[PDB]
């Protein structure tokens, strides 16, 4: 007894109403929703027999609340408005409905997913279309796309709006569906910042250092971009106090003792300010009492202390924002 | 340019990739010939980058990728050259 | 006893299809608003 | 009453079912997998009846979860979807789909083995594939790669990253399924530098130091590497003394102080240090009453000695990577 | 006893493969995701 999804649930369905009966299933589909259904079957696990009779009695407590007897909204609409007003009236205002549903579609569709995405998408746009496109946004996903173009660009758009002077509908529910279709590329975009800062964060000590060499004389701008993204471990001497205690609230203190042997004797000071008083005696007497250490062990236990600070920057307790930032 | 066969061969630059294509109705072979600088263009676009840090040739053979690419951007040349 | 089990089992899930199928073709809209809120509630 | 693996079970459901009915089942599964039901058969023990009647029970039992009257579902969803969309939406979107599957599956096949053999592999390819590849693998398995190449090539791999400007889909899927099929080489590679070390080790001593001689009068740095891969036996000088004494909580004191009689008085004096006062008091009197033993014994006691730190290294208590590396 | 013990386990035997040969008529793709399980199962 696999729990099953939806998508699992509406398979079922499907493949068993027939050929036909999918298609017109899909005709009152969206592409997307028709997408996500294609995805499902091709990998899909066999049903069970108790499976598929727990689905379908879910498709049957819900079609008892779903019965009308209806016919195609559309088609009936037109049929209809043909002779109630007119054909050319029924095209003209079934029209005028399908943009407004179109541009809602867009804006609602536009005012959800992560700002970045969206500024690249409109960055090679021309001002005048970002500008619109922009203020009939959401104000909270317009501020987060225009907190990220350049000044130049930024500037101009403002500008725009501020002399604006009215924008057409049909030609806007027409961008719209042409962002949708850019939007529409199968892309992965690949950052080859921040997913070469982490993965320089997880190369060994000798061999993230020999990398970050070759990219500074290559260039030593990226070079400090990546440097700036990732870290690195030696970080911990520019990370808060408080953020620190936090941490130490959670790592173990055999692990932080061998990592310390290796750590600079500045960061050593810095980081035994930040717990107790007492746990600070214990591991000031067990770094006296230790002898050395294999810089195998130091690293790894650096390594998984790092580790620590990334899920729990994850977790968003970590403020790691690009160093301390302007004290006021 | 018109030259003979010696001199077209001691001015190609070895090493560089090399195809025959053989002409209906007429005998003979076409000996079309794709140099490193351009399958490594080209192969550098489509699997992303600036070209701003080209690499020598040390020698080595196309690897089966590259040659992928060469048949690739070399039927589009054919088809070019027969239309 | 098993194989009788199966059998009902079998036999009621094709009178159930069969009432699935002539609901559907009476409204195929039906199946795709159950499938739309399937997909809703898939995503919590 | 033998037990039967799955693959025995799957055999005797295929060689049962009939001769098409084995092969429209291969037709819904991997190449892979009917690798290894073909490589069942044609080395299998015949079947009992008792064995067949228990596993097609078990397939019974399995079927009762397994009941779904299902249709193949590449051609149903095209069947669908050329309908629901049209050929040529049909055909696109399930190439689309096809290539999403083809790339995660490569992606995740390759998270999953050993670093140095997929280094081996792309080590012979173009630096910009290489880099690509390395960064849509898991950051984990992508560091295990990038930290065995060459320092030219993982110098300009990492550049390329960082001035990476992003990368196709279709062609990136072609690239997984070729390097899919240059991993289905039938070959044994055999490095003849770790297996050469071991042979070495498993030699006797007059044989083991006339090869290493012959191998440094023809090339002494492949000596050195051999040498500094197999450590020998008189590498307890060389060897930790936590490691000696974990040691010594299993070697037997006979065959100790057997072998003792052959190995160097420094040998014997950094071993003597590490085991207990009374031990050691005891074999210091064992080796001083016990006159002189045969070399073949005290090389087979040294032999066995080698063997159980080996054993004791595969189990990864010991450390012996490559000396005592360095001190902090 | 034993002589008809082999029987009657030859007769279920061949019964037994009547009713999985119709099911797997019935759809083979139930026995090539039994064959994967026990492929999964397999390897632990």
């Amino acid at each position: 007894m696999s729990n099953l999804s939806g998508t699992d649930k509406s398979v079922i369905l499907l493949m068993t109403i027939g050929e036909d009966r999918a298609a017109e299933v899909f005709k009152h589909l969206s592409t997307r929703e028709v997408q996500a259904l294609s995805t499902a079957m091709a990998n899909v696990r066999q049903i069970s027999n108790k499976q598929l009779t727990d689905v379908l009695s879910e498709f049957e407590q819900e079609a008892e609340q779903f019965a009308a007897l209806n016919i195609n909204a559309n088609e009936y609409l037109r049929s209809v408005l043909v002779k109630a007003l007119g054909e050319e009236r029924a095209s003209s205002l079934l029209e005028d409905i399908l943009e407004t549903r179109d541009t809602t579609s867009g804006i609602e569709t536009l005012n959800f997913m992560e700002p970045q995405s969206a500024a690249d998408l409109i960055r090679d746009e021309h001002p005048q279309i970002i500008a619109t496109i922009l203020v009939h946004l959401k104000r909270s996903q317009a501020a987060d796309i225009l907190a990220l173009f350049d000044e130049r660009l930024r500037h101009d758009v403002m500008l725009r709006i501020a002399t604006f002077g009215g924008v057409q509908l049909a030609e806007l529910t027409e961008v719209l569906n042409g962002l949708l279709d850019g939007q529409n590329l199968k892309r992965s975009k690949m950052g080859g910042v921040r997913t070469a800062a982490e993965i320089i964060n997880l190369m060994k000590t000798q061999q993230e250092e020999a990398v970050i060499t070759a990219v500074r004389e290559f260039d030593g701008e990226l070079a400090q971009k990546i440097i700036d993204e990732m870290f690195l471990f030696e970080n911990l001497v520019d990370v808060d106090d408080r953020s620190i205690q936090r941490l130490l609230q959670e790592v173990d203190s055999e692990s932080l003792l061998i990592a310390l042997k290796g750590a600079e004797p500045p960061l050593r000071e810095k980081f035994l300010r930040n717990m107790s008083q007492r746990a600070a005696d214990i591991l000031r007497d067990d770094l006296a009492n230790r002898g050395p250490v294999r810089l195998s062990q130091v690293e790894n236990e650096q390594k998984a202390i790092l580790l620590i600070v990334r899920r729990l920057a994850e977790t968003g307790e970590m403020v790691i924002g690009s160093g301390e930032d302007t004290y006021v | 340019r018109i030259q003979p066969y010696h001199e077209f061969a001691r001015n190609l630059p070895v090493p560089t990739n090399l195809n025959l294509i053989h002409l209906k109705p007429l005998r003979g072979t076409g000996l079309v010939v794709f140099s490193p600088s351009l399958v490594f263009i080209a192969v550098d676009n489509l699997f992303g980058g600036d070209g701003r840090f080209p690499t020598k040739v040390e020698g080595r053979e196309f690897t089966h990728t590259e040659q992928r690419v060469i048949n690739r951007m070399l039927k589009l040349a054919l088809e070019g050259y027969s239309d | 006893q098993l194989q009788q089990r199966r059998a009902n089992q079998r036999l009621g899930a094709e009178v159930m299809s069969q009432r699935i199928r002539e609901m559907s073709d009476n409204d195929p809209r039906v199946v795709a608003l159950v499938i739309r809120q399937w997909m809703s509630n898939d995503h919590e």
